[PDB]
């Protein structure tokens, strides 16, 4: 109910290094193929949490 | 033992098969049954079903 | 043996870091891969290496 939502930009996003900080599965994504996240880019990056 | 849910040791056996033209050699268990002609007939000739 | 993060990982039309060097299936291929859970299979008391 008070989740937290950071905003990223103004940087290089490597997200490659993901998998080495939390012990998920699957990188469960709808319109962007995990794998194909670096070689194009976005305008800003948001994150939240809950 | 004491590492993440996220990367713990799996195992793989592939049991990866093809489809060629080449002269079948490994089939699954079934019965021969003898030739006919000049019948409308089902035919089982290595798979090849008509 | 592989790891956690590997089930999906190789597959057809997939990349990655594994599939790039370890094990690559084709694109078009028939058969398939059978993966479980081998944690205690796969643990020594000083850990695998």
């Amino acid at each position: 109910y008070a989740w937290n939502r950071k905003r990223i930009s103004n940087c290089v996003a490597d997200y490659s290094v993901i998998y080495n900080f939390a012990p998920f599965f699957a990188f469960k994504c709808y319109g962007v193929s995990p794998t194909k996240l670096n070689d194009l880019c976005f305008t800003n990056v948001y994150a939240d949490s809950f | 033992p004491t590492y993440g849910v996220g990367h713990q040791p799996y195992r793989v056996v592939v049991l990866s098969f093809e489809l060629l033209h080449a002269p079948a050699t490994v089939c699954g268990p079934k019965k021969s049954t003898n030739l006919v002609k000049n019948k409308c007939v089902n035919f089982n000739f290595n798979g090849l079903t008509g | 043996v592989i790891r956690g993060n590997e089930v999906s990982q190789i597959a057809p039309g997939q990349t990655g870091n594994i599939a790039d060097y370890n094990y690559k299936l084709p694109d078009d291929f028939t058969g398939c891969v059978i993966a479980w859970n081998s944690n205690k299979l796969d643990s020594k008391p000083s850990g695998n290496y």
